[PDB]
């Protein structure tokens, strides 16, 4: 399925669900009440995130799912220095 | 159990999982050091079972995670030098905490063996990146990020 | 805004924590954008500034899960006749309830329960389940489980929905002791209806000596056992 | 082979494809997601449009540049033909 | 060629490969005798690990020899 995240102010996103569970706090945030009978957006409200960080941090969750325990050399994560603190706040809220 | 919770520390920064993953740790040769062998894998995971603060720091900043990689036997025991990092990273061993003098376990390999033992070992996390990325910029964080995230960066 | 700490007060911010996490363990209705809003509030107080007050937010949900729980047991406790069936009631809304509880405080349980001893509150609700509803109310909950097990073995068909949720509410509360997790439900329904079953096939067996002979034994223990 | 982030305006959606998938596969893909029939949307790379024939891979998507730690931005526009409206992401610090 | 390399428990696995065989499939074929699949013996070439096709005599070319594998599961 795909999952949707709300950013600080608009900034829409859409990532698929295997690729945004292998977060922290959206595997709890998608497992809460609710049966979601819908089953095809259950967004969730970041309210305080900014976008740049959310957009950087949906790049990780795509990096992560196509990365994870491979033998090639694991390109490294482009980090903006000015990104870099506000990035870090995001990755220690969004668990992993 | 009691005696980790008792935080039992040498001179060095050593707690007993520094000394139990140390080859330099002296053995004595007094009918013991043909049966007692540092590092062992046994030892160390019975250390973990315990519940050890398995990223406890030195005086030198190395976890127990550092220390066992400067193991310079890995074709003699290699075992001992497997069995031990699974050991050691299944509790929550920072494999990225990065120690007094800026040094990663990777960097502190001298072997590649070991090196390549981490790297399967390893897992990546945006927290680690994150905290590298700050770090390697110096922006400062203090009073400004959670107080828990200080001392991660401060591990990075 | 941000996630930036920030000196936060505790009190309005854990009444409106409350107001949702008593609707969690009650398997209520909440908005999906509230229960998404509450993990920002809990990030929040779990990093302010200039004290991570995640200390008095776990008190405060150990004394809102021990009241809780223990008027869970005064109402139990009413329904003397039907205490299984009020019990189950209450636990199919309380474990669902202690998984969620566990989902919504993920970040307290990853940064200062296990980092800091301490139970992450998915154990520690199930732990004040068993501390203040099952350990008090031991004998009653037992002596009428094996009741109505006997009842099911002479002629009877209860609730089998019912008895299969009880009994294993007590695997499913020591799911989090990774030594023995079996252990409470080892000693409090394991033994005891042993015991039970032992003494009732022993007289049973003597029934079923005398009635038949050596023939019949056979397929009466043969059809006794299959049952 | 590909990682690319599909731009409309407000939503980004962030999706994997391969060289020699085409357009067609995008514009099926966005439809169950976004609800719009493939008509009303034209992509784009840059400023440059394209069509519903040529692959992902052709049109300047490659492996070297649609990397998943810095995908290349697709932009999208949706018909009520309006003009490409993206608007970029918050301030950094 | 045959192959004497070191396991977990002081094992030894039956490579069969020449000195001009690659290890992309060189490593199978010592764990088909152990039980591993292809792409789970993260085999330790005394100082490295095998990569793509990695023919044997990057590895010294060496008959037998010691090779102590990795157990690194999920790498299939």
């Amino acid at each position: 399925m795909y999952v949707k995240l709300i950013s600080s102010d608009g900034h829409e996103f859409i990532v698929k669900r295997e690729h945004a569970l292998t977060s922290g706090t959206i595997k709890a945030m998608l497992s809460g009440p609710g049966q979601f009978a819908e089953n095809e957006t259950n967004e969730v409200n970041f309210r305080e995130i900014p976008s740049h960080v959310l957009s950087k941090v949906c790049m990780y969750f795509t990096y992560k799912v196509r990365y994870t325990n491979s033998s090639t050399e694991i390109p490294e994560f482009p980090i903006a220095p000015e990104i870099a603190l506000e990035l870090l706040m995001a990755a220690n809220f969004l668990d992993c | 159990y009691n005696l980790i919770h008792l935080d039992p520390r040498t001179r060095e920064g050593f707690t007993l999982l520094h000394l139990a993953v140390n080859s330099n740790t002296p053995v004595d040769d007094f009918h013991t050091n043909d049966v007692c062998s540092f590092p062992n894998a046994l030892v160390t995971k019975l250390l973990l079972d315990c519940g050890a603060e398995v990223n406890a720091v030195d005086n030198e900043g190395n976890s127990a995670l550092h220390i066992i990689v400067q193991y310079n036997r890995p074709i003699s025991d290699f075992l001992t030098l497997h069995s031990i990092i699974i050991s050691l990273v299944e509790a929550g061993a920072h494999t990225d905490m990065t120690n007094k003098q800026n040094k990663t376990p990777l960097d502190k390999s001298t072997t590649g063996v070991s090196e390549i033992l981490l790297k399967t070992q390893m897992k990546m996390s945006l927290k680690c990146l994150a905290a590298r990325a700050v770090r390697a910029n110096d922006i400062n964080y203090q009073d400004q990020i959670p107080r828990t995230l200080e001392e991660f960066v401060g591990f990075h | 805004t941000s996630l930036k700490p920030r000196v936060v007060d505790f009190d309005e911010t854990w009444n409106k924590l409350l107001t949702t996490i008593k609707a969690v363990v009650m398997l209520e209705y909440v908005e999906r954008a509230t229960w998404n809003d509450r993990f920002s509030d809990i990030y929040a107080l779990c990093v302010a500034y200039p004290e991570p007050l995640g200390e008095r937010l776990y008190t405060e949900t150990k004394i809102f899960l021990e009241n809780h729980v223990r008027h869970l047991h005064k109402r139990v406790l009413e329904s003397e006749e039907q205490v299984l069936v009020m019990y189950h009631r209450y636990w199919e809304e309380y474990s669902k309830g202690a998984d969620y509880m566990d989902c919504l405080y993920r970040y307290l349980n990853t940064q200062f329960i296990k980092k800091n001893p301490l139970m992450e509150i998915g154990e520690l609700a199930l732990d004040m389940w068993r501390k203040l509803m099952v350990e008090p109310l031991q004998a009653i909950l037992i002596r009428m489980l094996l009741r109505e097990i006997k009842n099911d073995r002479g002629g009877e068909d209860p609730n089998q929905k019912v008895i299969h949720g009880v009994i294993n509410s007590f695997v499913h509360v020591e799911q989090y002791k990774k030594k023995f997790p079996l252990k409470f439900y080892q000693e409090i329904f394991e033994s005891p209806f042993l015991t039970e079953t032992g003494e009732y096939y022993k007289q049973e067996a003597s029934n079923l000596l005398q009635e038949s002979n050596c023939s019949q034994y056979m397929e009466k223990v043969l059809g006794r056992l299959k049952d | 082979d590909v990682f690319l982030m599909i731009r409309r305006h407000k939503t980004t959606i962030f999706t994997d494809a391969k060289e020699s998938s085409t357009v067609f596969e995008l514009k099926r893909i966005v439809e169950g997601i976004l609800k719009r029939p493939p008509d009303e949307q034209r992509l784009y790379k840059d400023d440059q449009l394209l069509d519903d024939g040529k692959t992902l891979g052709e049109c300047g998507f490659t492996s070297q540049t649609a990397r998943p730690q810095a995908p290349a931005t697709v932009g999208l526009a949706f018909r009520a033909f309006e003009a490409l409206c993206i608007e970029p992401f918050s301030s950094p610090p | 060629m045959l192959i004497k390399v070191k396991t977990l428990t002081g094992k030894e696995i039956e490579i069969d490969i020449e000195p001009t065989d690659k290890v992309e499939r060189i490593k199978e074929r010592v764990e088909e005798k152990e039980g591993i699949p292809p792409q789970q013996q993260r085999l330790i070439y005394s100082g490295k690990q095998m990569n793509d096709e990695k023919t044997a005599a990057d590895y010294k070319i060496l008959g037998g020899s010691v090779l102590h594998l990795v157990l690194a599961l999920r790498g299939g």
